[PDB]
């Protein structure tokens, strides 16, 4: 009868690392290997953490690094063999029929625009995004991006976008190990407001060995938000790639299950009764799927 | 001021409105101080007064060529991905006009304290016999979460809707669009 | 971490504005993380047999 497995844990493709965030200068950004760490410092208003840059320095380098894994479709852990077997020519249906030639390319536009620079990119003069191709420990191929050209909200074509849409494609289909370093300058200005990211004294900020950082499932968030295919009012662009597709800002889950659009309803029936849903559905579950989870009923 | 130019915020997975409004009331206020005068307003024509929340508009009140100046001006970059702008349109007329000003609390009372101390050469004690922490009042009132350049502090900016009248008198606006006595047009 | 709820509701809690009155109280958690550090991209694992 082909029921849904009692076990569905997916690991998560697109591995990234925790967000480093250093402090510099502006048109020195090639000589950005030795610059000052981001430290996080005290100040009493209550005792708060804040994280800002020095006096001189008007440009924050946040650098990361991305791991581009492959075989999405496949599960860590899964009770019935027969459901694996039909999710995974399912899986193997949507790449023979179209590869991640679509959700790569969003990803790479999230990469490409600095969305990963959460709250200290919106009122930057300018963000410049470089993206490293790190093979056998040197750059196979760089990017140098703008991430103010390039928007948030719409998914424009360009030549490297492309570049970094097939590299990304490759190391997702399981053709390739791609390891990307993704580095990103923000010119907010002289001794300004930086934001890591926030632990749970009113406020505690996150740093690594005193330097500031954003956490890895923030920028993995920043790097998922490709999910335009929903139900969309209000002039909402992308959202985070989620299961019942919810955003915390607005309180609001879009692709509720009343509707027939959250993960659940439509990989159910993709698999199991063969109901295929549309092309940008089916991105979106196959989204999921990299995003990774613990799918499966109890 | 009979032209004006609307800014609506978009809505975002990532950021509040109100962060967003702190942010592009921050770089307003730095791009007028870069322009300088005194002819820019500013206006929120979505504003609830119940909630004291400042809406999801900003407008700008100006002459024509200054807005056609700040339009094209880059203090708009990296905020483009979050809001909309109409044109630079002229106004309506009937419209009534209220005053938007910034009004500021003594919600601390050991800043006063510090001052009579520095200004009178007093104690501790007698500073805080004099100042009580009654004094100490709040505001119900919309407002931006700004920092500064000169200085490193975060302030909350507050601002109040003026009652609305039938005409405008002269006067000049602060480097933030608010009002030193100035009027703007409400519609 | 901090997340929303992602899991499977079970047909009683589907309802839209119960939906959205759970993800608007988010789930937070520490947990416990070994990174690579920034400047070392090899993992060595010793152990003796």
């Amino acid at each position: 009868i082909l029921s849904t497995a009692s076990v569905l844990a997916f690991e998560r493709k697109l591995d990234p690392s925790d967000a480093l965030m250093s402090a510099g200068a502006w048109a020195q950004r090639d000589a950005s290997q030795e610059w000052p760490a981001v430290t996080v410092r005290e100040k009493s208003v209550q005792t708060v953490d804040v994280a800002n840059l020095p006096s001189d320095a008007d440009t924050l380098k946040v650098r990361f690094t991305l791991r581009v894994l492959g075989g999405a479709g496949t599960p860590s852990a899964c009770n019935d063999a027969a459901y694996r077997d039909k999710l995974l020519q399912t899986v193997a249906t949507y790449v023979n029929d179209q590869g991640f030639a679509e959700l790569a390319r969003r990803y790479a536009h999230n990469l490409a625009n600095a969305r990963f620079l959460w709250r200290n990119r919106v009122g930057a003069e300018a963000v410049e995004v470089r993206i490293n191709h790190i093979r056998q420990g040197e750059v196979a191929r760089a990017w140098r991006f703008d991430a103010l050209a390039i928007g948030l909200r719409d998914f424009k074509a360009d030549a490297e976008l492309d570049a970094l849409a097939e590299l990304i494609a490759s190391g997702l289909s399981g053709s390739g190990h791609v390891l990307l370093e993704v580095v990103a300058f923000a010119r907010i200005g002289d001794g300004q407001e930086v934001f890591p990211s926030q632990e749970l004294k009113s406020k505690t900020l996150y740093s690594v060995r005193d330097a500031a950082a954003i956490h890895s499932q923030k920028i993995g968030n920043a790097l998922r938000t490709i999910d335009t295919w929903y139900p969309d009012e209000d002039g909402l662009g992308p959202i985070a790639v989620e299961p019942y597709g919810s955003v915390t800002s607005q309180g609001k889950a879009y692709r509720q299950p009343k509707q027939k659009l959250d993960f659940y309803t439509l990989l159910d029936n993709w698999v199991l009764r063969d109901e295929a849903p549309a092309v940008e559905q089916q991105h979106y579950v196959i989204a999921n799927l990299i995003r990774g989870g613990v799918f499966g009923e109890a | 001021m009979d032209h004006y130019l609307d800014i609506r915020l978009r809505p975002d997975p990532e950021f509040p409105p109100a962060q967003l409004m702190s942010v592009l009331f921050g770089k307003l206020h730095q791009a007028l101080v870069a322009q300088g005068g005194d002819r820019i307003g500013v206006s929120f024509p979505d504003l609830d007064e119940s909630r004291s929340r400042l809406g999801e508009r900003l407008r700008i009140h100006a002459s024509a060529d200054d807005l056609r100046a700040l339009l094209a001006r880059p203090w708009l970059e990296g905020l483009r991905d979050h809001l909309q702008f109409g044109e630079p349109a002229v106004v309506p007329h009937p419209t009534p006009y209220r005053q938007v000003s910034r009004v500021q609390a003594k919600s601390n009372p050991e800043r006063l304290r510090r001052r009579l101390m520095r200004r009178h050469d007093l104690s501790e004690e007698e500073a805080r016999k004099r100042i009580p922490d009654t004094v100490a009042r709040a505001l119900d009132l919309p407002f931006v979460t700004l920092r500064s350049q000169s200085t490193g502090q975060h302030f909350r900016l507050f601002i109040r809707h003026g009652p609305l009248q039938v005409t405008a008198e002269e006067g000049g606006f602060t480097c933030y669009g608010l009002s030193k006595g100035g009027f703007v047009p409400w519609f | 971490v901090r997340g929303t709820i992602s899991n499977r509701l079970k047909t009683k809690d589907r309802d839209p504005a119960k939906l959205d009155a759970s993800i608007q109280s988010p789930n937070l958690q520490t947990v416990d993380v070994a990174n690579l550090p920034s400047d070392a991209d090899t993992l060595k694992v010793r152990f003796t047999l």
